[PDB]
């Protein structure tokens, strides 16, 4: 604001605010039993398999 | 001591006779009046509460 008093008319100030990026990591663990992987690729022909 | 219409014109325009400072530690006397906003009514009426 331009003022009408006797003090020093202060110049504007440009601030340079320098931010960052907070990183985060999320992970969940999933077990698969070995008797489940084994009969996934196994050849099947009977109606029970 | 003057007429009380000129006291009303003095009450808003002219700053009074040496009030305190604003935002200091030890409450100094005000000087140079750059941004000074003091409305004291205990000076004209000459009383204290």
């Amino acid at each position: 604001i331009a003022h009408g008093d006797g003090r020093r008319p202060n110049k504007q100030r440009q601030y340079i605010v320098m931010k960052a990026c907070n990183k985060h990591h999320i992970g969940a663990e999933i077990e698969l039993a070995a008797a489940d992987i084994e009969l996934l690729f196994a050849e099947k022909e009977t109606p029970l398999d | 001591n003057r007429g009380l219409y000129t006291l009303v014109n003095e009450y808003s325009a002219r700053l009074a006779g040496a009030p305190a400072t604003s935002t200091t530690d030890l409450q100094y006397v005000v000087v140079n009046g750059t941004d000074v906003f003091l409305d004291q009514p205990c000076h004209m009426l000459q009383e204290a509460y």
